[PDB]
């Protein structure tokens, strides 16, 4: 018999005043975090769904923000040109990292989060360091905004995905480019992440598209489709908690998941009213936390038996 | 700015 997830909404959770950009599970399980256009960095119960606080600081809206490893620490992306990193527990921005020259769109730490992965409009990738604050390298990745940045499990490589249609593997300690995985310029490519065993490539492209790539074949190993995304760069997940699936927002308001291995989908979660812009897996139960734009502005948590 | 297209 084939395995279906069967998540249902457990909480929605209301506060922002614009579109959320971005939600991400804290790594230790408690903790969910959002950035939204509104400026604001909120934070709640990731099993209650119950508000904790807001965090404040940025001049522009947020499009991004990512957890340190231990949980303690947030760093995030603004059109203000700059990343803060903040304490979670005071809600204090500890850096400001200044050095792009347009909108941040993208960030994560890497593993040992003593290093910090930024993508901007300005077309390049910066890496900065933590303690610091102080930029190390700025990579002229692209050719136009970028999308996505990534570390691999144990933070040699970042993965970098454009709107000049490119995705690039680079090495970390020299920041010399290790591949051009998708060499076709157009579509744009809006989203790419390392699966959790840094083997695969997931990529999305403005053509309702999403790819797993072997990283060293170079290869397209499954395709999926059947979602709506061709104007913004949404979030998309590897949910392994339970079923291997492939997880997604999508411009038709819902959040579509996929068999990884047969590339069908599995279901479809209705409930937000608008784009939703980003998805995120917890790290060890069935919980999906969705974020919708503008007509919604809720996060929704889902959960299911698997 | 992510919101935006």
């Amino acid at each position: 018999t084939p395995v279906k997830p069967n998540y249902a909404l457990m909480f929605t959770l209301a506060g922002h005043t614009k579109a959320v950009s971005s939600v991400k599970f804290s790594p230790n399980g408690e903790w969910l975090a959002s950035s939204s256009a509104d400026k604001l960095i909120k934070i709640w119960g990731a099993y209650d769904g119950k508000f904790e606080k807001t965090i404040s600081g940025h001049k522009l809206g947020i499009s991004d923000v990512a957890w340190s490893s231990d949980s303690n620490l947030l760093v995030s992306a603004s059109d203000d040109k700059t990343l803060k990193i903040w304490d979670v527990s005071s809600g204090k921005c500890l850096k400001t990292l200044k050095g792009h020259s347009n909108y941040v769109f993208c960030c994560n730490f890497n593993p040992q989060s003593n290093l910090i992965v930024s993508g901007s409009f300005d077309e390049s990738v910066r890496i900065w360091d933590v303690k610091t604050g102080m930029c190390l390298k700025t990579l002229p990745a692209h050719s136009d905004p970028v999308s996505a940045v990534h570390f691999n499990r144990d933070g040699s490589l970042i993965v970098s995905s454009s709107y000049d249609g490119l995705c690039r593997i680079w090495d970390t300690a020299s920041g010399q480019c290790l591949k051009t995985l998708i060499d076709d310029d157009n579509p744009p490519v809006s989203f790419v992440k390392f699966s959790p065993n840094g083997k695969y490539i997931l990529a999305a492209t403005l053509d309702n598209t999403l790819k797993l790539w072997d990283y060293s074949k170079g290869k397209c190993l499954k395709t999926y489709t059947g979602h709506k995304n061709e104007k913004y760069c949404i979030f998309a997940n590897f949910s392994v908690t339970g079923g291997k699936w492939i997880v997604s927002g999508s411009e038709d308001n819902m959040v579509y998941i996929w068999n990884l291995q047969t590339k069908e989908i599995v279901q479809k979660l209705q409930g937000h009213t608008d784009v939703v812009i980003s998805t995120a897996c917890h790290p060890t139960e069935n919980i999906i936390a969705s974020a919708a734009l503008e007509n919604d502005k809720t996060i929704k948590l889902w959960k299911s038996d698997c | 700015a992510r919101t935006k297209q």
